[PDB]
C-alpha cells in the first residue's frame, strides 16, 4: 500500500484523464457507457488519496514490525 | 610514478573545480556577451 | 512509384525485369525454385553436411530460392497486365 | 611496469588532445 | 580580515584531524590560510560580477581595495592567532 | 548575447535564477536556438558527434592506462582464477590507517580498487598479455581522440562544412555504414583474431614487430585461393588445451565447434573468428544494395512508396514515410535508440548465457555487474526512443504529407491501441499479483501444498527443442530421430549439446514455477511501460482535455486547474511517469537474474525454486539474507574492504529519498518560503552589503519533476549497484 | 572527354586552373572535397616523396662517415639511427609544420601560397612570367606525381624483397 | 610576423583572457621570467644545501602519525624529508605570492593588466639593449633563465640524470 500511494503522489490528473478517455472509448464501442461519466480524481483528491495510502502503508508496516518483534516473546 | 597522484588529485579535486567554478560564475553573470 | 488498384505498375520491377514478359518470368521462377529446393534437399536433408561436403553449387542454388519468389511475384505483376 | 618516460609522453599527448578539445569547443561557438 | 582570521584558526586547530598530534596548531593555521584564500577568491569574483557597469564600499575599486585589505588582515589574524597559541 | 544563454533571448532577459537552470537544460536542443537553420543544425550535430567520439576514446584510453600503470594485469594473466583484477589506486587523504590497510589487496603495496568491469578478461581473450600492450593501446587511443577533436574543429570551417544535401544522402550513408562501418570493421576484427588473438591463446607471441613474417596458418592463403578452405578448419584445439599455452593447442583458424572451451568455459576463439568473417561477408554484400551515382542499386523512396497492399487494409501504405524520416531527426533518433536498446538487452541476455571471454563466468561479480549495467542502459535507451518519438509527433509530424499513411492510421485508431494495452496490463498485473499473494497467504498459514505453481511448459519446450534432454519432451534436437538433429549432427550439434545438457553453465538454466511467475511480472512491466510511453506519444498532439496540445510544445507544465485540472498532461510528463516503470521493471529483471545466479553459485538452486513462488521469499531469502555482508561493511568493531560499498548503499538510499522531496511537494509552497527567505536576507545588517544578481525563485514545475526523477534514478542505481556488487563480492556469490 | 581516360566524361568540378589538371578524377571526388586543400596536400606529398626518392637513391651508394650511418636499406637505416637523431629531425619538421598551420587553412590563397615557401624560391617564382609560372608548376606536379609511386614501390620492394631493387 | 599572427590568433580565440593579460602577453612573459630567475637561484641553493646536508636527506621519511595521511605516498611509503623541505621553501614564496597578488604594493606591477590599461608593446627578438635596473634588462634575463630551465630539464630527461645532478655537471662541478 505504501508503494501504491506513490502512484497518486507522483502522477498528475491529466494523464489519468486521457487514459480514462481511451478506456471510455473502448466501453462506448460496445454500447457500454455509464450515464455518470467517469472522471479522474481531482488534483486535491489525488493528493489526499496518495497521502492516505502513504500513511496507511507506513503505519501498518511499523505496526506489524513492532507487534511481531515484541510478540515473539 | 607513485608521486603523481599526490600532485594531481588535489589539483583535479580542489584547484581545477575551484578555478572552473570561478570562471563559470564570472561568465554566467557577466551581463555582456 | 505509389500505386493503387490491384496490380502495381511494371516500373516497380526495375529497368530489366519490367520488360520481361510474364511467361518467361514464370518459367524462370519455376526453374529457380526447382534448382534451389533440389540443392537445399541434397545437402543437409538427403545428405548430412560436413566440413568436406560444402558444394558452392548447392549454396548458389539455395540462394536462388528467394530469387524464385521474387520472379514469381514479378511474373504475376506482369500477368495482371 | 610503465616507466616514468612512458607516463610523461602519455601526459604530453593528453595535453595536446586537451588543447585540441579546447579549440573544438571554442569553435562550436555558443 | 583581522577579526575573521584570528577567529578561524581555533576550529581547525582543535577539531582538525591532526588535533591530537604535536603539529595540530600549524595544521590549523594552514587550513585557516587556505580557507581565507578561498574567501578572497570569492570576494574578488563577487566584486567583478556585481559592480561592473576610494568611495563607498560598493564600487569596483572600492571593493578591490576592501578585498586586498581583507586578505592582508585575515592573514594577519591567522598569524597572530598562531603566535598567541604557540606559547599559552 | 546580452547574458549567459545566447541561444535564448527569452531566457537571457529572465532576471531570476531560472535563467541559469534552463540555460543548462536547453543547451543541446539545437532546434530551438534563436537564428538556427537546418544547415547549421546539421553541422553542429556533426561536430558534437565528433566530440562525443573523442570523449569515448579518451575514456577507453584512460581505462587502458590505469590498468597498465596501476593494475596487476601480468599477475592476473599468470593466475587468472585466484587473484582479483585491479582498477586503479586509491589516493584519498580522508582515509584512516585501518582503511588503507583494508583496501590493500591483490598485488598490494598501495590502496587499490578491484575492477568489476571484466575488462581484464576481455583484454586477455583478445590477445593482450603485458602492460606494454595496454600502454600502446592507450597511446593509440589518445592520438585517435586528438585526431577526432581536430576533425570536429575542421568540419566547422566554412570551406569544409558539408552541405545540407550531403547529410541527407541516405543511400551512400547506408552503403558505407553497412559495408564499411559494419562489414569491413568486422573483417578487420576477424583478421586481428586470426593474426593475434588465436596465436596468443596458443602460446605464440605475435606483435607489431613480427606479425608480418609469421603467417597465422602454416599453409598461408594457398588453401584460401585454391578453394580448399577446409584446411583452415582441420586440427582444432583439443579439449585438453591450456589457454594461453601450446599445451594441447591446434592449428585451425576457422572452425564451427560450438560449445565452450573446457578450460576457460568460454567460446572458442576460432569460432569467433569464423563468426566475424561470415558477418563481415554478409554486411559487405548488404552494403551494395542502394544506388550511389553508379547506376545500379535501390532507391529507397520508391521502395517505401511501392509497399501498399492492394487489399487496402493499410490505407496508403508507406507513402510519404521517406520524406518524414529524412526530414525529421527525432524520428530517426528514436529508431536508432530503440534498436540500440534492443541490442543492449540482447548483449546482456547473451553474454551471461554464452560466455565469450576466457575465465569469465567464474568472476561472478563481473558477470552480475555487466548484466545489470547493460540491462539498465537498455531500459534508458528504450525510454529515450519513445520520448523522441513523442517529440517527433509534437514538432516533426505533418498530417497533410501522411494522409491515409500507415503512420497516420496509427493515430487514427490510437484509442484501440491504448485501450487494449491497458487491458493487457490490468490482466497481467491483477493475475500475477493475485497468484503471488495467494502463494504468500497459503505459505503463511503453514499450507505450502496449496500453492498455485504453474510449470512453464512453453519455455521448457523451447529449451528441449534446442537439445535440453532434461524435461523428457523428445522434440526436435532432443529426439535423435528428427531431421533437425541429423542435419546438424555433423557440424556443431555435438559441442552445442554437450554445453546445453551440462549443468555447469548458464546456457538455458533450468526453470520452474518461480521463473514462470517472474516472467509474467516482467511481461506486465514491459506492457505497462509501453502503455505509458505509447499513450504519451499518441496523445502528444492533442487529447479531448487539450485538443490543441501540439501548440504548447513537447514539455509544458500543465494547462491550469480549469476543466477538472490538467497536471502532468504533456508528453514529457508521460516520459517522466514511464521512467519510474522502466526502473521498476529493470529492477525486477535484475533481481530475478541476480537471485537465480546467486542460488546457483552457492550450490543450492533449490532455495530459489522453493522461495520464489511467494513475495515474502523474495523479501527474506534475497534482500534480507544477501545484504548481511553489505551492511557489515563497517561496524563499531571495525571495517573491511566493503565499507565503500556500504557507504554507497546508504548514499543511494538518501538520494532516492531526496527525490521524493521534489516529486511530492510542488512549487507554490517553496516559492512562498523563498519569499520569506528573501525578506530575511534583505533585512539583515552586515549582509545587506552582499546582494544576489539573479533573483532567487523556486524551481519550475517541469524542472522540479525532472530533478526529482533524476534524484530517484541516481539513488536507485547507486543503491542497487552497491547491493549487487557488495553481496556477490562478500559471499563470493 | 577526359584526356587522361578517353571513355569517361570530364569530371564536372575540376577545370584547368589547377596546374597538373587532366580531368582524371574517375570517382567524382572533386565535387565533395575542398579542392584547395586537396591541391595543397598533393603538393606537400609530391615534395616529400621527391625528397625521399632522392635521399634513398643517394644513400644507396654513399653515406656519412659514421658507421651507424652506414645502413644500406631504408628500413635498416631507420632501425639503426639512434632515437636522438630521429627526434631532432622530427622536431625540425614539426616546427616547420606548426609555422605552416595558420597559412594552410586559409581560403584566399593558392596551394603554392599555402605551403611554406623558400624566400629565394618564392621571389624567383614571382619574378617569373605567368606562362613560365604555369609551366614550372606543371613540371613540379608531374615530376612529383611520378616520384610518389616511385617511393611507394621503393619501400614496398625493400620490405618484401630485401633490397629496394 | 609568425609570432604576431599567433598572438592575434590567441586574441581572437580567447579575447577575455588576452585582455586580462592571461596567455601570450608581455606581462605574462615578465612574470614568468622573474619567477624563473628566482627559480634558478633556488635550484642553486638547493644544490648547495644537498652538498652540505642542510636538507634532512632522503634517509629520513616523515612519520605518518605526526604529519597525517598527506605525507602518505601510495600506501606505506611516505614523502621523504628532503622533498618536504623543498616544498616548504616553495610554500613560503607561494604565500608571499598570494599576498602580493591580491594586495599589491601601489608602486608594484600588478599581476593582471588594469581594466583600463592595455598590455605593453612587444619586446621583439632582441629586446632593446640598456644596462642597469631597466625593464629591458629584466626581460632579457628572464628569457635567458626560462630558456635555461627548459634546456637543463631537457638534458636531465634525455640523459636520465637528476636535474640537480645535471646542474652540477655544469658550472665547474661546484655543487651537487
Ligand atoms: C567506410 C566509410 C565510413 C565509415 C567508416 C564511417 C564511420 C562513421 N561515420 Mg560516416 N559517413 C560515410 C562513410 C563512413 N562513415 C558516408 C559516405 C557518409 C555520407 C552520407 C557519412 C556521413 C556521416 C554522418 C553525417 C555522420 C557519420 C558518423 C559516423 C560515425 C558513427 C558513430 C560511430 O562511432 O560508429 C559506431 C561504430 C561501430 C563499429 C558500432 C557498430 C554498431 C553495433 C551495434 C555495435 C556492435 C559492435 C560489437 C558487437 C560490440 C562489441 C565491441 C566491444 C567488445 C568493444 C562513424 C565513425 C557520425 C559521427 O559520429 O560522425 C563523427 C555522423 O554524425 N557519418
Ligand atoms: C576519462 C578517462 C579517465 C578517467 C575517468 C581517469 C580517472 C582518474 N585518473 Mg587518469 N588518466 C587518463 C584518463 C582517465 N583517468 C589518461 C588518458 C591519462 C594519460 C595522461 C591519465 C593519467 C593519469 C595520472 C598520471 C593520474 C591519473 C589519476 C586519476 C584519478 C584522479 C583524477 C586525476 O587527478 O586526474 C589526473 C588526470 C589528468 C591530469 C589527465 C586528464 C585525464 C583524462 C585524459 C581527462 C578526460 C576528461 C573527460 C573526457 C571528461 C571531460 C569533462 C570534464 C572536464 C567534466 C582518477 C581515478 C591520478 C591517480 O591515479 O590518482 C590515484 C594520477 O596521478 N590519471
Ligand atoms: C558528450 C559531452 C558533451 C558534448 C560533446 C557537448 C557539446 C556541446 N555543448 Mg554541452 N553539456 C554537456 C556535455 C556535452 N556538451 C553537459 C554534461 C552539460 C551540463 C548539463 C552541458 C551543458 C551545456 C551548456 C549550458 C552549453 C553547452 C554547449 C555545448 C557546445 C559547445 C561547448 C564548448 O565546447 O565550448 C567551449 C568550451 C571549452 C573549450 C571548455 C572545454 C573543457 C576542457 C576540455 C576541460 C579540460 C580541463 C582539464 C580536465 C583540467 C585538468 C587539470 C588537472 C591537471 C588538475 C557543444 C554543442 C553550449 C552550446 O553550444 O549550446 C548551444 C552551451 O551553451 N553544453
Ligand atoms: C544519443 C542520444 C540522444 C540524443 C542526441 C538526445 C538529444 C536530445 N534530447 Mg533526448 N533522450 C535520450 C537520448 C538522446 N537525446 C535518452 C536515452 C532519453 C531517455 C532518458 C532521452 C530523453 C529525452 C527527453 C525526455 C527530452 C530529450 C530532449 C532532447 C534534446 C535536448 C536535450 C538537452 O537540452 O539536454 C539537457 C541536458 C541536461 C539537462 C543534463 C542532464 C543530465 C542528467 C539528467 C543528470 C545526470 C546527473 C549525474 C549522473 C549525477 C552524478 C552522480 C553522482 C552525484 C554520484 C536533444 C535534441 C528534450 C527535448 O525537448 O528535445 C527536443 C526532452 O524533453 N530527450
Ligand atoms: C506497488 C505500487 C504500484 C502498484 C500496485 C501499481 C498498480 C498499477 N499501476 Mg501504477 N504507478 C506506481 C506504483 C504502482 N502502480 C508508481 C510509483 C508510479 C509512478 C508515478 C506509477 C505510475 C503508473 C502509470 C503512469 C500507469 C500505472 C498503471 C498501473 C496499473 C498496471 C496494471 C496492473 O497491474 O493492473 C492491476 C492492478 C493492480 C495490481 C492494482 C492493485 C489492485 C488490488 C490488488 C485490488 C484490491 C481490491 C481491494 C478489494 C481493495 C479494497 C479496499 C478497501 C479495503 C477500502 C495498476 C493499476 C497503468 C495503468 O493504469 O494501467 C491501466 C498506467 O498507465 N501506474
Ligand atoms: C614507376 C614505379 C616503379 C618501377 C619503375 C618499378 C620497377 C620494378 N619493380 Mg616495383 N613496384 C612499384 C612501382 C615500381 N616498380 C609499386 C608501386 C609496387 C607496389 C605494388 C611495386 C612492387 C614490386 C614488387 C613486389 C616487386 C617489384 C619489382 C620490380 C622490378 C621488376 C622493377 C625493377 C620486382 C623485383 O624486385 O624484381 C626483382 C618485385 O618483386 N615491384
Ligand atoms: C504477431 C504479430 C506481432 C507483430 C505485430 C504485427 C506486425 C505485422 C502485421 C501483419 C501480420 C501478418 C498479417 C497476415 C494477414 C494475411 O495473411 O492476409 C493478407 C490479406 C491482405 O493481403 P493483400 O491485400 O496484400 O492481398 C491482396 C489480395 O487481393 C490477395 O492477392 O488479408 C486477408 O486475407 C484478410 C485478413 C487476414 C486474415 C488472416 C486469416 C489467417
Ligand atoms: C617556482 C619554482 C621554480 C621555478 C620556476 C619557473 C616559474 C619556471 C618557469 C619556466 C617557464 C615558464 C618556461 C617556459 C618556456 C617556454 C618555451 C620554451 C616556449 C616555446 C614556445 C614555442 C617554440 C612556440 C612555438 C609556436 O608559437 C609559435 C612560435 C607559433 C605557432 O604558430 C606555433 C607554435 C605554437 C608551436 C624552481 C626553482 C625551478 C623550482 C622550485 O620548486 C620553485
Ligand atoms: C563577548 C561575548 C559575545 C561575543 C563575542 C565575540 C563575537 C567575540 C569575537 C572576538 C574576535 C573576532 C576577536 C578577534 C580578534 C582579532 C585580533 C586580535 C586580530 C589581531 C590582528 C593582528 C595582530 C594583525 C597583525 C598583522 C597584520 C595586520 C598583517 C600581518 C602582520 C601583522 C602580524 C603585524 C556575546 C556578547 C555574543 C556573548 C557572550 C560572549
Ligand atoms: C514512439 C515512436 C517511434 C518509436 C517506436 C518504437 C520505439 C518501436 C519499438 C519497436 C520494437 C522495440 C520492436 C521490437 C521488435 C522485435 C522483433 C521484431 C523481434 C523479432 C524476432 C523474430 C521475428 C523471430 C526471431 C526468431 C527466429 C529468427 C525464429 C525462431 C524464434 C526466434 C525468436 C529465434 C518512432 C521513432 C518510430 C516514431 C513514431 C512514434
Ligand atoms: C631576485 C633574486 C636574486 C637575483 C636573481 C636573478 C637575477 C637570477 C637570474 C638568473 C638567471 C638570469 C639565470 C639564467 C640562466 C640561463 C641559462 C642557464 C642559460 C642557458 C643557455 C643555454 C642552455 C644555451 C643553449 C644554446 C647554446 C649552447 C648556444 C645558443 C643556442 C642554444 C639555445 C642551443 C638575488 C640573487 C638577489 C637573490 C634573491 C632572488
Ligand atoms: C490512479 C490515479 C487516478 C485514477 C484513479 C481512479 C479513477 C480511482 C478509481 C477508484 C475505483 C473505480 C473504485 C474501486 C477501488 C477499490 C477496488 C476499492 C475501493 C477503495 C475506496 C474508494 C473505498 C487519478 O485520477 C489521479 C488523479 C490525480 C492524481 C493522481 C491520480 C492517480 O494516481
Amino acid at each position: 500500500i505504501w508503494a501504491f500511494s506513490l502512484m497518486f503522489l507522483f502522477s498528475g490528473r491529466g494523464y489519468w484523464q486521457e487514459l480514462i478517455e481511451s478506456i471510455v472509448w473502448a466501453h462506448n464501442k460496445i454500447k457500454v457507457a455509464p450515464a455518470i461519466q467517469p472522471r479522474a480524481l481531482s488534483i486535491t483528491q489525488g493528493r489526499a488519496v496518495g497521502l492516505a495510502h502513504y500513511l496507511l502503508g507506513g503505519i501498518g508496516t511499523t505496526w506489524a514490525f513492532f507487534l511481531a518483534r515484541i510478540i515473539s516473546v | 610514478a607513485s608521486y603523481l597522484p599526490s600532485i594531481l588529485v588535489p589539483l583535479v579535486g580542489i584547484v581545477f573545480p575551484g578555478v572552473a567554478m570561478a570562471l563559470l560564475f564570472l561568465y554566467i553573470e557577466k551581463d555582456d556577451i | 512509384t505509389y500505386w493503387e488498384g490491384k496490380a502495381p505498375p511494371s516500373k516497380v520491377l526495375g529497368p530489366v525485369v519490367s520488360q520481361i514478359p510474364s511467361p518467361a518470368l514464370g518459367v524462370i521462377s519455376l526453374i529457380c525454385l526447382g534448382v534451389g529446393t533440389y540443392s537445399v534437399h541434397e545437402s543437409n536433408i538427403f545428405h548430412t553436411l560436413t566440413a568436406d561436403t560444402i558444394n558452392p553449387g548447392y549454396i548458389i542454388g539455395s540462394l536462388l530460392t528467394p530469387v524464385a519468389w521474387g520472379t514469381h511475384v514479378a511474373s504475376w505483376i506482369q500477368k495482371q497486365n | 611496469m610503465v616507466t616514468d618516460t612512458q607516463v610523461f609522453i602519455a601526459l604530453v599527448l593528453a595535453l595536446i588532445s586537451a588543447l585540441l578539445a579546447i579549440r573544438l569547443g571554442t569553435k562550436l561557438y555558443v | 580580515g583581522m577579526a575573521h582570521g584570528y577567529l578561524l584558526v581555533g576550529p581547525f586547530d582543535k577539531l582538525g584531524p591532526l588535533r591530537n598530534s604535536e603539529i595540530a596548531l600549524l595544521s590549523g593555521f594552514l587550513s585557516a590560510v587556505g580557507l581565507i584564500t578561498i574567501l578572497t577568491l570569492c570576494l574578488t569574483i563577487y566584486g567583478k560580477v556585481s559592480f561592473q557597469e576610494n568611495k563607498d564600499l560598493l564600487t569596483e575599486d572600492g571593493w578591490s581595495q576592501f578585498t586586498s585589505g581583507f586578505l592582508v588582515g585575515a592573514f594577519g589574524g591567522a598569524g597572530f592567532a598562531y603566535l598567541t597559541l604557540l606559547n599559552l | 548575447a546580452t547574458k549567459f544563454p545566447k541561444f535564448s533571448q527569452a531566457l537571457a532577459q529572465d532576471p531570476t535564477t531560472r535563467r541559469i537552470w534552463f540555460g543548462i537544460a536547453t543547451a543541446h536542443d539545437f532546434e530551438t536556438h534563436d537564428g538556427m537553420t537546418e544547415e547549421k543544425l546539421y553541422q553542429k550535430i556533426f561536430a558534437s558527434h565528433f566530440g562525443h567520439l573523442a570523449i569515448i576514446f579518451l575514456w577507453t584510453s584512460g581505462n587502458l592506462f590505469h590498468v597498465a600503470w596501476q593494475g596487476n594485469f601480468e599477475q592476473w594473466v599468470l593466475n587468472p582464477l585466484k587473484v582479483k583484477p585491479i582498477a586503479h589506486t586509491i589516493w584519498d587523504p580522508h582515509f584512516g590507517e585501518p582503511a588503507i590497510k583494508a583496501f590493500t589487496k591483490g598485488g598490494a603495496f598501495y590502496p587499490v580498487n578491484i575492477a568489476y568491469s571484466g575488462v581484464y578478461h576481455w583484454w586477455y581473450t583478445i590477445g593482450m598479455r603485458t602492460n606494454n600492450d595496454l600502454y600502446l593501446g592507450s597511446i593509440g587511443l589518445i592520438i585517435l581522440s586528438g585526431l577526432l577533436l581536430f576533425a570536429g574543429w575542421l568540419h566547422l570551417q566554412p570551406k569544409f562544412s558539408p552541405s545540407l544535401s550531403w547529410f541527407k544522402n541516405n543511400e551512400s550513408r547506408l552503403n558505407h555504414h553497412l559495408s564499411g562501418l559494419f562489414g569491413v570493421s568486422s573483417l578487420a576484427w576477424t583478421g586481428h583474431l586470426v593474426h593475434v588473438a588465436i596465436p596468443e591463446s596458443r602460446g605464440t607471441h605475435i606483435g607489431w614487430d613480427n606479425f608480418l613474417t609469421t603467417p597465422p596458418h602454416p599453409d598461408g592463403l594457398a588453401p584460401f585461393f585454391s578453394g580448399n578452405w577446409n584446411v583452415y578448419a582441420q586440427n582444432p584445439d583439443t579439449a585438453q588445451h591450456i589457454f594461453g599455452t601450446s599445451q594441447g593447442s591446434g592449428s585451425a583458424i576457422l572452425t564451427f565447434l560450438g560449445g565452450f572451451h573446457p578450460q576457460t568455459q568460454s567460446l572458442w576463439l576460432t569460432d569467433m573468428a569464423h563468426h566475424h568473417l561470415a558477418i563481415a561477408v554478409i554486411f559487405i554484400i548488404a552494403g551494395h544494395m542502394y544506388r550511389t551515382n553508379f547506376g545500379i542499386g535501390h532507391n529507397m523512396k520508391e521502395i517505401l512508396d511501392a509497399h501498399r497492399p492492394p487489399g487496402g487494409r493499410l490505407g496508403a501504405g508507406h507513402r510519404g514515410l521517406f520524406d518524414t524520416i529524412t526530414n525529421s531527426l527525432h524520428m530517426q533518433l528514436g529508431l536508432a535508440l530503440a534498436s540500440l536498446g534492443v541490442i543492449t538487452s540482447l548483449t546482456a541476455q547473451h553474454m551471461y548465457a554464452i560466455s565469450p571471454y576466457a575465465f569469465m563466468a567464474k568472476d561472478f561479480t563481473t558477470q552480475a555487474a555487466l548484466y545489470t549495467h547493460h540491462q539498465y542502459i537498455a531500459g534508458f535507451l528504450m525510454v529515450g526512443a519513445f520520448a523522441h518519438g513523442a517529440i517527433f509527433f509534437v514538432r516533426d509530424y505533418d498530417p497533410e504529407a501522411n494522409k491515409n499513411n500507415v503512420l497516420a492510421r496509427m493515430l487514427e485508431h490510437k484509442e484501440a491501441i491504448i485501450s487494449h494495452l491497458s487491458w493487457v496490463s490490468l490482466f497481467l498485473g491483477f493475475h500475477t499479483l493475485g497468484l503471488y499473494i495467494h502463494n504468500d497467504t497459503v505459505v503463511a498459514f503453514g499450507q505450502p501444498e496449496k500453492q498455485i505453481l504453474v510449470e512453464p511448459v512453453f519455455a521448457q519446450f523451447i529449451q528441449a527443442a534446442s537439445g535440453k534432454a532434461l524435461y523428457g519432451f523428445d522434440t526436435l534436437l532432443s529426439s535423435s530421430e528428427s531431421p533437425a538433429t541429423v542435419a546438424g549432427s555433423a557440424i556443431w550439434l555435438p559441442g552445442w549439446l554437450e554445453a546445453i545438457n551440462s549443468e555447469k553453465n548458464d546456457l538455458f538454466l533450468t526453470i520452474g514455477p518461480g521463473d514462470f511467475l517472474v516472467h509474467h511480472a516482467i511481461a506486465l512491466g514491459l506492457h505497462t511501460t509501453t502503455l505509458i510511453l505509447v499513450k504519451g506519444a499518441l496523445d502528444a498532439r492533442g487529447s479531448k482535455l487539450m485538443p490543441d496540445k501540439k501548440d504548447f510544445g513537447y514539455s509544458f507544465p500543465c494547462d491550469g486547474p480549469g476543466r477538472g485540472g490538467t497536471c502532468d498532461i504533456s508528453a514529457w510528463d508521460a516520459f517522466y511517469l514511464s521512467m519510474f516503470w522502466m526502473l521498476n521493471t529493470i529492477g525486477w529483471v535484475t533481481f530475478y537474474w541476480h537471485w537465480k545466479h546467486v542460488t546457483i553459485w552457492q550450490g543450492n538452486p533449490a532455495q530459489f525454486n522453493e522461495s520464489s513462488n511467494y513475495l515474502m521469499g523474495w523479501l527474506r531469502d534475497y534482500l534480507w539474507l544477501n545484504s548481511s555482508p553489505l551492511i557489515n561493511g563497517y561496524n563499531p568493531y571495525g571495517m573491511n574492504s566493503l565499507s565503500v560499498w556500504a557507504w554507497m548503499f546508504l548514499f543511494g538510499h538518501l538520494v532516492w529519498a531526496t527525490g521524493f522531496m521534489f516529486l511530492i511537494s510542488w512549487r507554490g509552497y517553496w516559492q512562498e518560503l523563498i519569499e520569506t527567505l528573501v525578506w530575511a536576507h534583505e533585512r539583515t545588517p552586515l549582509a545587506n552589503l552582499i546582494s544576489w544578481k539573479d533573483k532567487p525563485v523556486a524551481l519550475s514545475i517541469v524542472q522540479a519533476r525532472l530533478v526529482g526523477l533524476a534524484h530517484f534514478t541516481v539513488g536507485y542505481i547507486l543503491t542497487y549497484a552497491a547491493f549487487v556488487i557488495a553481496s556477490t563480492a562478500g559471499k563470493f556469490g | 572527354m577526359s584526356k587522361s581516360i578517353p571513355f569517361i566524361q570530364r569530371p564536372p568540378a575540376l577545370t584547368g586552373e589547377m596546374p597538373g589538371d587532366v580531368g582524371f578524377d574517375p570517382l567524382g571526388m572533386s565535387e565533395n572535397l575542398n579542392l584547395g586543400y586537396m591541391q595543397a596536400a598533393e603538393l606537400k606529398h609530391c615534395r616529400v616523396a621527391m625528397l625521399a626518392v632522392v635521399g634513398v637513391l643517394v644513400t644507396q651508394f654513399i653515406h656519412l662517415p659514421a658507421d651507424q650511418f652506414s645502413a644500406t636499406s631504408p628500413l635498416d637505416a631507420i632501425a639503426k639511427v639512434p632515437l636522438a637523431g630521429h627526434l631532432q629531425i622530427f622536431g625540425l619538421i614539426a616546427g616547420l609544420e606548426m609555422g605552416s598551420l595558420n597559412r594552410t587553412y586559409d581560403d584566399s590563397t593558392d596551394a603554392w601560397g599555402k605551403l611554406i615557401q623558400d624566400p629565394s624560391g618564392a621571389k624567383q617564382f614571382a619574378a617569373k612570367s605567368a606562362a613560365d609560372k604555369a609551366k614550372s608548376q606543371l613540371q613540379e606536379i608531374k615530376n612529383g606525381r611520378l616520384a610518389m609511386i616511385a617511393i611507394m614501390g621503393m619501400l614496398i620492394q625493400t620490405a618484401l624483397f630485401g633490397h629496394p631493387l | 610576423s609568425v609570432f604576431t599572427d599567433a598572438t592575434e590568433a590567441f586574441s581572437k580565440d580567447y579575447p577575455d583572457f588576452y585582455k586580462a593579460g592571461w596567455g601570450p602577453t608581455t606581462k605574462a612573459e615578465r612574470w614568468n621570467g622573474r619567477h624563473a630567475m628566482f627559480g634558478w637561484v633556488l635550484i642553486v641553493a638547493t644544490g648547495y644545501a644537498k652538498a652540505h646536508g642542510l636538507i634532512p636527506d632522503p634517509e629520513v621519511a616523515l612519520n605518518l602519525k605526526e604529519w597525517g595521511t598527506l605525507s602518505i605516498l601510495a600506501g606505506p611509503q611516505t614523502i621523504s624529508n628532503e622533498r618536504a623541505v623543498v616544498l616548504i621553501a616553495n610554500v613560503h614564496a607561494l604565500f608571499m605570492s598570494l599576498c602580493a597578488a591580491f594586495a599589491p604594493l601601489s608602486f608594484q606591477d600588478p599581476l593582471l593588466i588594469p581594466k583600463g590599461q592595455k598590455d605593453e608593446p612587444a619586446a621583439g627578438l632582441i629586446p632593446a639593449i640598456v644596462p642597469g635596473l631597466t625593464k629591458e634588462a629584466e626581460l632579457l634575463n628572464g628569457r635567458l633563465a626560462m630558456l635555461g630551465l627548459v634546456l637543463v630539464m631537457g638534458h636531465s630527461l634525455a640523459t636520465g640524470t637528476p636535474f640537480l645532478n645535471s646542474v652540477d655537471l655544469f658550472l665547474g662541478n661546484r655543487l651537487g
